[PDB]
């Protein structure tokens, strides 16, 4: 019956939809993969600063989080979270840069709470390369550096990293894009 | 050298970006 033809047509469209989602997801897997890093250093490239900043003000998107980077092929999983228009004591005045401990497939083998030194920083695309950066030491008692429960613990870093005045009136922004860099000290943990 | 949490640990206004 023509109704049976439609039953099959409907089934294919549904399948085609699954395939579309499925395909798109892999696209994200590819990106994450193509942008990964396993030496505890992450260089995050943020394009469309102007737009994204505006979306942060209007409240469409308060923060962006980077792709995950690792301290080693099988160590801590981490990433960065930024608020182009500020968070906490920086909302409206600064750009807040936070570090994020994510749940990793090998957390049952890694030390806790997380204690590696973290250096946060914004690259200076200018010619003098005056990179802006800070370095903290995880707070053992903080819930941001304890063995993960969900996908990622509560971000933690510098709410008052850079003054929006400084950033935008300098050579940190070129081609409508800035680069953020994080450096985890892999110096301590593992290795026979 | 002491990490300050993140207040927005309450709102879910965030976008993936690799």
């Amino acid at each position: 019956n023509t109704g049976l033809l439609e039953s099959q047509l409907s089934r294919h469209d549904q399948m085609l939809s699954v395939h579309d989602i499925r395909l798109a997801d892999m696209d994200l897997r590819f990106q994450v993969l193509e942008t990964a890093s396993y030496n505890g250093v992450l260089i995050w490239k943020i394009r469309d600063y102007k737009r994204r900043k505006q979306e942060a003000v209007m409240g469409k998107t308060l923060s962006l989080y980077s792709q995950p980077f690792y301290t080693g092929y099988f160590g801590y999983k981490m990433c960065a979270r930024v608020y182009l228009n500020g968070d906490g004591m920086g909302k409206g005045t600064h750009l807040s840069l936070f570090f994020v401990i994510m749940r990793g497939e090998y957390d049952a083998l890694l030390p806790w709470p997380f204690k590696q030194k973290v250096t946060l920083m914004l690259m200076d695309q200018g010619s003098s390369r005056r990179h802006l950066g800070d370095a903290f030491k995880p707070d053992p008692n903080s819930s941001s550096f304890k063995k993960p429960t969900g996908e990622m613990n509560i971000a933690s870093g510098c709410p008052v990293f850079v003054a929006q005045t400084v950033l935008e009136n300098g050579t940190y922004i070129k081609d409508d894009t800035i680069f953020i860099k994080v450096i985890v000290d892999t110096s301590d943990l593992p290795d026979p | 050298s002491v990490p300050i949490q993140c207040t927005d640990k309450t709102d879910k206004q965030e976008a993936l970006f690799k």
